[PDB]
Formats: structure tokens, sequence, C-alpha cells
């Protein structure tokens, strides 16, 4: 199965620099340029925080 | 190590741009070329400096308007020039643009409006009313013209592009199945980089044309279309009605002198199986679905520079791209990733999840943080803070640089426009309690015809497919059903395609209707006949071919049908899908005769014996003939079908006589051949007593040892001509199971013919009730053929004695095969049937003759619309009378629409008896028939035998004037041609006159194909031999 796909399994919501969230298995070492916005949880609790939070989708370069 | 290869070496794909949008190299190319022709819609033109003009003068008005960066704007536009001035301004104005089909869904568009929420949407006139917007925007409608003059008060000079990249060039959405369509929001650069990517791909020089027909609702279109632009090539836009015909738009790519073109696989496959020519020199873009490797090999043959596409819609049109299943290298500025379940990179030859990064990306889904999180993950392999798109597609990659495609992570296959779950329909096909395994693959018998074949494997036939097709979609179900004895295996570990067997890859219409609609079916899926009961989606019938049915079947028996109805009633017998079903009746005391046969026995009671309706079929059997055989199957066929020994005795009832009750003979009678014709014609003209005697006779003619005559004279009271397949079906049946020595293989028939007469009754019972469908049909043709004139009036030769002497007369004469394929195709363009061609050329003929501008001419049909009724041998015939209008001398064009209203009328009210209209309102109403068959002639095909089965001509006319026309095919199924014949009174007509009239009426078919459009009044009505002499005397008149 996708390392993504599985329901059963612990996650990840790391934060870009332009402010674009992405979810990340929690087994799968971070890439570089990537900080973690919410730690180690369900992905059901992870992709809520990425609603939650994620509102303008425009990358930080327009922001201003 | 080698790693560094797979993501470093094999991704060396990185061009900055010179600093150039792709709008500036058109308005860069609009300064260079400004007479040159842009784009090019059906019979408009346009040049590059209008386009761009107008271009300007929108944007600058959209821009005074309000609109700006980070706004949509919706484009309900239909396809023109005008849509493309609408997204090129758009693209101007720093905006972006919400693509409309309106062809779509009312819920879908609003889900699309309610969802993006523009600022405003543009549209036409021709489109406006289809639109039930929302107050959320307003509407400004570009054919108006206080805004159409509005616009032109606005500069045609370029813009300023000023703008940030990473705002939104256009936004797609997309249906993955999920339930909820997501907007896929692609940002500039992206559409920049794909446009100057594939325009640095094709050279595209001036005289190069690139025919768009994709949709505008997928981001295709954007290469179909600002791809010629940014080069010097000219557009031509192709309209959905073009897309739809084959032979349209093969016509288009040839008239329009079309270059280069891009099209999905189901298209192009659409083209080549039957218009090759069109694709001779073309430059062919393929995409969307995996291209099967006969379909290539055709295209790499027939055209050139075939280049296969690959990409979904989040990286922006196309990421990869190949020449010729390879979907080859990335293209500028995209790295691809094959990569395992733990994020790493997999060496070469392995099969791996494909990922795809770099300038293609999207922003993401249109307010959907989840799924674009879900995705668009973390990119390890690329800069700081990169992202991944993760296709879901297994890929491995090749030896040198190269991807080969695999197949999705959700087992899913794409064919013919479907997303099919092979796993449900194995499923569902082993789940019988009779089949233990089963595995489906989609094969090709037919060079680019990819069909779904299911090998069964059985527990320790037919019926199986009505298994599946009750809890599948009718796409889903397989094409060919093949047991084996086990799955067999390749050295790699994988099934063995090319070890399976090979596929094998393969009723009647039962009134008007169902015929035009099977004729309409075999012309969109272009194969020669279908059936009553064949499949639409089957037999490659897709979307699009579904839309193009829809709208023929609107336009030839004017209903609009949805579909979403198409897909559930698959097949013609559930489209027509009203008369109540026949079930089987208890032994009544006595069996009422049927109203087709009523009229028959009051003739009979009037006239008396008469060989009027005799019906003699002549059969030359050739070869050894086993006579005991030939007697247990006239007797075995007899004891099936009841009305083969049935009498009418009077009280008008039936008495259906026992098997060993009613002793059948059969006459064996040794002739010469010189005598064989007399015999016959004696024969033929014997006279049945109905009151006593089964009107059927058996006579064997021995002309030699294996040289054989057989005659099966019966009476039309119990058999008509349908009838005539069942049963000679029967005696073949019987025969062959007696020389085989085996049991009969018959098929129990469900009601019998006394049924169908008790089910007549009990339906013409409800005649009193206002609210009947009897009552409704009896109610129309009260008021239809109210008013019809008692007689017409042909030109006869003889007044019309007291006393009918019933002796009629046969004149046959032939049409080639050219003009039968002249009048189909007059038929076809001009919205009816050959039937209603031929009705309308013999109502102008007998009009010319000066029969009178109202003529009412009767048609025989099935009456067979039940499916219990389908191998009964019995009369079930009806007949239609067809009251033609020929007054105000029209055209042959406007006289067809007539015709082609009357018919169709008619054919709603076809249930209920000629009989009953005659008893209601007093040949009774109509002195003038015309029979008219399609199918071919029925044949026995005995064992050891050599058959050749003609039916014989009595020499009696039912009618004054008779005319039957049968329409043979060809082998291929094409036209071979017409074969008709005019039954004509003997005591009204000399043999002469009506011989005269079927060269009168072939010439007027020949006039009126010439030109349609002539008025019937002005049709030639003279023969050459009377010409000659015609001017013969002025001849020696004025000299
Ligand atoms: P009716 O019920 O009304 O509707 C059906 C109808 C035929 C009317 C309709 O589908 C239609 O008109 N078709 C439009 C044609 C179309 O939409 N074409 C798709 C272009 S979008 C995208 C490219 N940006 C292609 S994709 O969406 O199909 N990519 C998704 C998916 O396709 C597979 N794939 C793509 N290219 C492939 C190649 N070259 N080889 C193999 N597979 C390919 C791939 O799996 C990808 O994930």
């Amino acid at each position: 199965t996708n390392p993504f796909e599985n329901k059963e399994g612990t996650y990840l919501v790391l934060i870009n620099d332009e402010g674009q969230y992405s979810l990340w298995p929690a087994s799968i070492a971070i890439p570089p340029g990537w900080n973690i916005a919410f730690a180690e949880n369900t992905r059901s609790a992870c992709l809520d925080y990425i609603n939650a939070h994620w509102i303008d989708m425009r990358p930080n370069s327009l922001k201003d | 190590e080698e790693r560094h290869q797979v993501l470093k070496k094999w991704n060396e794909t990185a061009h900055p741009h010179p600093e150039e949008n792709f709008l500036q190299l058109f308005e860069k190319q609009a300064e260079r070329i400004p007479e040159a022709i842009a784009v090019i819609c059906e019979d408009q033109a346009l040049s590059y400096t209008e386009l761009n003009q107008q271009a300007n003068r929108l944007a600058h008005f959209l821009m005074e308007y309000g609109v700006g960066p980070e706004q949509y704007v919706a484009l309900a536009l239909p396809r023109s020039a005008e849509m493309v001035i609408a997204m090129l301004a758009v693209l101007k104005t720093g905006a972006a643009y919400l693509p409309l089909d309106l062809d779509y869904p009312d819920e879908r568009i609003a889900f699309m409006l309610e969802d993006t929420k523009p600022v405003c949407i543009v549209t036409s006139s021709s489109v406006q009313s289809k639109l039930s917007h929302f107050p959320s925007c307003s509407t400004i409608i570009l054919d108006h013209p206080e805004t159409e003059q509005a616009i032109k008060h606005y500069p045609d000079t370029n813009v300023p592009k000023t703008q940030s990249p990473l705002h939104p060039a256009y936004v797609i959405y997309t249906s993955g199945s999920t339930g909820k369509p997501k907007g896929v929001v692609v940002p500039f650069h992206s559409l920049n980089n794909f446009l100057l990517a594939m325009r640095e791909k094709f050279a595209l020089k001036e005289h190069d044309r690139l025919l768009a027909v994709t949709t505008i609702a997928f981001d295709i279109s954007a290469l179909e279309i600002f791809l010629p632009l940014i080069s010097g090539a000219s557009l031509v836009v192709a309209k959905k009605e073009t897309i739809q015909d084959p032979q349209a738009l093969a016509a288009v790519i040839s008239d329009k002198e079309i270059t280069i073109m891009q099209a999905t696989p189901t298209l192009w496959h659409m083209l080549v199986t039957h218009h090759p020519d069109c694709i001779a020199g073309l430059r062919v873009l393929v995409g969307g679905e995996a291209l099967s490797s006969g379909l290539a090999s055709a295209l790499h043959r027939l055209a050139c520079e075939v280049t296969n596409l690959y990409g979904p819609t989040e990286t922006t049109i196309w990421s990869t791209m190949s020449p010729l299943p390879s979907i080859g290298r990335p293209i500028w500025n995209t790295q691809v990733y094959v990569l395992d379940e733990q994020l790493q990179p997999v060496p070469p030859g392995v099969v791996g999840e494909l990922y795809i990064a770099g300038s293609g990306l999207a922003r993401g889904y249109l307010r959907r943080p989840d799924l674009t999180a879900e995705r668009f993950v973390a990119n390890p392999y690329g800069p700081p803070g990169s992202r991944m798109y993760r296709t879901g597609d297994l890929v491995r990659w090749r030896m040198d640089g190269s991807l080969d495609y695999i197949g999705r992570v959700d087992h899913q296959i794409k064919l013919r426009g479907f997303r099919i779950e092979i796993g449900e329909i194995e499923a569902v096909l082993s789940q019988c309690d009779l089949v233990e395994r089963a595995l489906v693959v989609a094969r090709e018998d037919q060079p680019g015809d990819q069909r779904l074949v299911a090998y069964v494997i059985p527990c320790e036939l037919a019926e199986l497919r009505r298994y599946v097709s009750e809890r599948l979609p009718d796409y889903m179900v397989p094409s060919a059903f093949m047991v084996l004895n086990e799955f067999p295996l390749t050295p790699n570990g994988k099934i063995d395609r090319k070890a399976l067997p090979a596929p094998d890859f393969t009723r009647k219409p039962r009134n008007p209707q169902e015929e035009i609609l099977c004729e309409l079916f075999a012309e969109v899926l272009e194969i020669p006949v279908v059936g009553i009961d064949d499949h639409f989606f089957e037999l490659g019938g897709h979307s699009l071919l579904a839309a193009r049915l829809i709208s023929r079947i609107r336009d030839v028996l004017g209903v609009e049908i949805t579909i979403g109805k198409l897909f559930a009633s698959p097949t013609v017998a559930s489209l027509v899908k009203r008369k109540p079903p026949v079930k089987a009746y208890a032994c009544k005391e006595d069996i009422p005769l049927s109203f087709a046969q009523r009229r028959l026995w009051f003739l009979y009671h009037l006239e008396g014996p008469s060989p009027t309706y005799n019906i003699p079929v002549v059969v030359h059997l050739t070869g050894e003939l086993h006579y005991q055989a030939l007697q247990q199957a006239l007797y075995d066929v007899i004891e099936r079908h009841e009305p083969l020994r049935t009498i009418f005795p009077e009280h008008s009832r039936q008495v259906i006589l026992e098997p060993h009750q009613a002793r059948p003979e059969l006459m064996i009678k040794e002739i010469s051949e010189s005598e064989l014709s007399d015999e016959l014609n004696a024969a033929v003209r014997y006279r049945f007593d109905l009151a006593a005697e089964p009107a059927i006779r058996a006579q064997l003619f021995v002309l030699g040892p294996n040289r054989h005559v057989l005659l099966l004279l019966m009476h039309h009271m119990i058999v008509d001509g349908w009838s005539l397949t069942p049963l000679t079906r029967d005696i073949a049946a019987a025969y062959n199971a007696h020389c085989r020595n085996q049991k009969v293989e018959w098929a129990p028939l469900p009601v019998k013919y006394a049924d169908y007469a008790l089910w007549q009754q009990e339906i013409l019972g409800d005649e009193t009730n206002p609210d009947s469908l009897i009552a409704k049909q009896l109610d129309y043709w009260k008021k239809t053929l109210a008013g019809l004139p008692e007689e017409l009036e042909l030109p006869t030769d003889y007044p019309r004695p007291a006393e009918s002497s019933y002796e009629g007369g046969i004149v046959d004469f032939c049409m080639d095969a050219e003009l039968h394929k002249r009048l189909l195709d007059l038929a076809r363009e001009n919205k009816a049937s050959l039937f209603m061609v031929l009705q309308a050329g013999f109502a102008a003929f007998l009009t010319r003759l000066g029969a009178g501008t109202d003529i009412p001419i009767g048609s025989p049909i099935a009456g067979r619309n039940d499916d219990s009724l389908e191998h009964l041998v019995g009369l079930f015939i009806n007949t239609l009378v067809l009251r033609m209008d020929t007054s105000g001398n029209p055209s042959f064009r406007e006289l067809l629409g007539r015709v082609r209203e009357v018919n169709l009328s008619a054919y709603e009210n076809q249930d209920i008896p000629f009989e009953r209209l005659v008893e209601i309102l007093n040949h009774p109403l109509f002195q003038v028939m015309f029979v008219f068959q399609n199918t071919p002639e029925p044949k026995l095909e005995l064992q050891g035998l050599e058959s050749r089965l003609e039916i014989r001509s009595v020499g009696t006319a039912k009618f004054d004037l008779t005319l039957e026309l049968r329409e043979r095919r060809g082998e291929d199924g094409s036209p071979d041609g017409l074969i008709g014949l005019f039954e004509y009174s003997r005591d009204l007509f000399d043999h002469t006159t009506v011989e005269a009239f079927a060269k009168r009426l072939c010439q007027l078919l020949r006039e009126v194909v010439m030109n349609p459009d002539l008025p019937i009044g002005q049709i030639d009505m003279l023969l050459p031999e009377e010409r000659k002499k015609l001017l013969a005397a002025a001849e020696n008149l004025y000299f």
C-alpha cells in the first residue's frame, strides 16, 4: 500500500517556507526545507489540522 | 553509485526562460505577420491582427470592469473564435479563466460556479439561456449590441505584462471518483513552461494547421489553442457536431488541409478503422490512455511523427512525451522520481510508484487543503521545500533514459473513456455456483479495437452473461466468454496473453420503430447489422457514440433520450420500452378469431373458397432425400404449431384438431420437368374449404432420383411472412433430427396462437373505457382517416366491373445498386428512412398519374411486439393506412417531411387491428398497397441437400395495385440494389401499362435523387421510347 494511503498509521504535518502544508509518514525521514507543524498523530487529526490552518493556499511570496 | 543516474543524469531537464511569455510570443508574431491566418472556424476566419486587437480591446474592457489577478471569470461560450479571443483576453488581463462546457449536467456546472465563485460570467446569446445563474455574479453577454459596442471603445494596443507568475492562469476540474470534483488551480508559469516546451518540440512552420477537437473542459485544449498561435501556424476549431460524426471529421481533416492534430486513442481508433486516408500525412499526438500496440502499429505505418504523451492534470497538461508502452523522458523543468514504499529511488528495471516534480506542479486543489497535502507531498530529491505529486501510476525505468508504464495502484484499467475495475467483474463472474475461477483481460481482435474477454474455469453457458449483466454495468460485461483448462504463464512468471485461446469475437426488429433504431445503432457503431437484443457498449460503444446516437434518434424519431436512460437500456428492445403482456390462457369453451383472421373469414364467407390468399412455398431439393424423415418432419411441425391444424366453422370460432385427429397427408407424384411449371400452376390454385379442412397441403414432385420439388401450399389464414421463418427452421430441425436419429432440439412455445387471439379480444374489450389505450388510438384513427376519398382515380384501361375477377398479373423490375445507395444517402441526410423515401416517391408517382392530391396507401406490419410471439407460426400481420397529401405542388424534400410526420404519427398507434377500424368507420379504406421488405428470404438448409426456395405467385390480385420492394444487402453489408414487383388487377390494367408504371417509377426516383428540391409537378414522366416519336412528329411538322 501507498505510504500516504495507509489509514491505520502514524503521520505528521510538515510546513513549507511558502506556507504550503504536506502530510508525511512518521517513519520516513523529513526532507530538507520542511519543518514539523503538527507532531505525531492520527492521519485524520493531521488532515484536520491542515484543514484548520492552511486557509489561504497561495504562496507567501504573494502575501504582503 | 547508480542512484546518481536515476536522480540527476536522467533528469537533466533545465531551461531558463528567455524572458518571454507565450503571450508575448503571440504579440511578436502578430507584429511580424499581420495578414496571416490565425483562427478558422466553420465559414469565418480571423487573422493574427484581428485576433490580437479584439483580444486587447476585450482585455481593457474587462480590466475596466474590475478584473485582476487571483480572480476567475467563467467562459460559458460556444466553440468558436469568440472563445479563443475570450480566454486570450483573460490571460492578458492577468486574471484566470474558468472554462465551462455547457453540455455537462446543470448540477456540475452549478457546482463549478458555486465552488469557484467567479467575479463575472461572460457568454454568448447562443448560450445565455442555458445558464440558470446565481446572484453571486453578473453576466456579460458579448453578443449584446450594447456590450459589443462598449468593447470597441477601448484600446486595441498590447497590455503591460507586469504580473506575477505564481498567480493562477486557469482552473480545471476533475472527477477522481471521489464523488466530488476538485478544482486544479494551475499557475501561470507552469502553463508558460509547458507551452514553450511544446513550441520548442514541434517546429510548426507557417504552413502548419492544427485541428482542435478537445473540449475546453480539459487542459489539453490549451495545447490545441495556444501552441499554433505562439508559432506562425493557423488553428482550425471544430464544433462538437463535427467531432461526433467520423465521416464529417475525416472530411474536415482533408478539406481544411490539417497538418497536425491531438486526440485520445478512442477518437484515433474511430478514424483509422474506417477513414485511414485523412491520416496519411498527419502529425499525430496521442495521450490520455495506454496506446494499444496494434493501434500504434497502424499509426506508425499510415501516419507520421506519432508522439505519445503522458501526464496528470496536477502537473499541467503533459509531463512526459516520446516519439514511437513508452511514456518516455520528462519535458523542460520536470523531474521524474520512481520511488518505493519508503520513498527511496529504485534501480533501473525495478517497478515503483511515479512521483512528478518541477515547474509543472499546480498550486493544488481549490479550497481543498487536505487533498493537496495528501498528494502534493514534500520532495526530498529537489530544492529545499520542493514538492512532489504522487501519480498513483506504477512505472519502471527502461534501459536508456525511458519509462515503461505498468498500471495504476488501484488496479483499475482505463478503456474507451471508462475506469473499469476488473476485480469486481471477475468477482461477480466467479460468484456463480457453477464457476470456480475467472480472469478478465482486454484483447484486440481488430486493429485498435480493445474488447474485454473473460476466461473462465468451471467448478467440479450463455446464461452466465445474463448473470453478469444483471449485476454489472453494460460497459463492464465481457464481449466474449472462453472456458479454459488453466491460466498459462511466461518464464518471467506472468500470465501469457499469447498463450490464451484466441477470442471468438461473436433477433430481428418487430415493428418499424425497432428497425429504425437498429439502423441507427448499425450506423453509429459502423457495423453492418445489429439486432433487437444487442448491447451498445459491448460493441465498442462509448460516450461520444452515445451522444451521436442520441442526436440521430432525436432527429429520426423525434424523441430526446437522456444518456443515462441509454446506459440503463443499452439494447433496442429495452429502449422502446404500453401493451399488456400475453400470459398463457386457460382452456376456453370457444376460441374467437384473431382480428386479422376475421377479415379473411368474412371474405371467405361472402365470396366462397378462393385461391386469392394462398401462400405456396416452393422448394427445389437436389441430392439424396429421405422421404420418411420428411413426412415425420411435417407431422411434427404440424403437431407443434396448432394453427397448421385448425378449422373455422360457422356459429366464427377456432377449432383446433388433435394431431391424430387431423390426419396429415403427403402427396407424392412423379412428373417430367417440362410439366413442372404446369402442374405447379394448378397445384397452387387449390381452393381450401376453411370450414372443414386444415389450410395446408404437402406435395412432393419427383423430377429425378436426386432432383425434387417440395410444395407447401398454405393459406394466409394460418401463416404470415414472419411465420415462414420459424416454420422453415422447424421442418429442417425435425428432418435433420430423424436422419441423425436423435431427438429434435426444439424451443418450447410459452403461448399458442389461441392465446394471441384471446389476448387480442381481451384487450379490445376495453374499447368502452375512454381512458384506455385502445380507445385513444381508435380516436386517433377516427380523426386522421376522417373524410377519406371513396376511391382513387388511376389511369385504368378498363372501367371497374361489378364482379371483381380477382385475376392478377405481376411485373418484375430492378433498381441498380448505385441508385439504391443514393436513395439510402438521401434518406439518412434528410432525417428519414428508405421506407419513407420510397413512400414519397410512390405517392408522387400516383399523384403525377392523376390519382389526386389525397392518397391513402396501406402498408403491412409484423404485429409481433410481444416476445412470446417470436417463434409462433400464425397470422399476426396488421396494416397501417398511411394517408398522404401531395397537394400544394411541393418539393420531394417537403413531401418527404410530410410522409415522415405521417409515418411517425402512425407508429404510435400501431397497436390496433385494421379490421376494427374497418368495422368502426363503415378494399374498404385503400385500393393501393405498398409492401416493403428489408429482411432476407427464408431458406430450408436441409442436411445433404441443395435447397432453393421461392414463393410462387397464384396469379391473383389482393388489391387494385400493389407495389412490393425488397432491399437486398451485399456480402459485406453494403447496398446491393432493390428488387421490386407490381401486382396489378388483370381486369383494370394491361401488362404493358403497369410495365410502363415500373419504368416511370424508377425514372422518377432517379429524378428526385439528382435533385431533391425539385417540385413533384416538374418531374419528367415521359419514357425515352416516347420522347423519340414525340420529337419525330415535330421534326416532321416544322420541317
Ligand atoms: P460520457 O459518459 O459523457 O463521458 C466520456 C467522454 C468520452 C464523453 C469523456 O471522457 C471525454 O470526452 N473524454 C475527454 C478526453 C479527456 O478528458 N482526455 C484526458 C486529458 S486530461 C490528462 C492530461 N492532462 C490525461 S489523464 O487525465 O487521463 N491522466 C490521468 C491518468 O491517465 C493515464 N494516462 C495518461 N497518459 C497516459 C499514457 N500516455 N499512457 C498510459 N496511461 C496514461 C494515467 O494513468 C494517469 O494517471
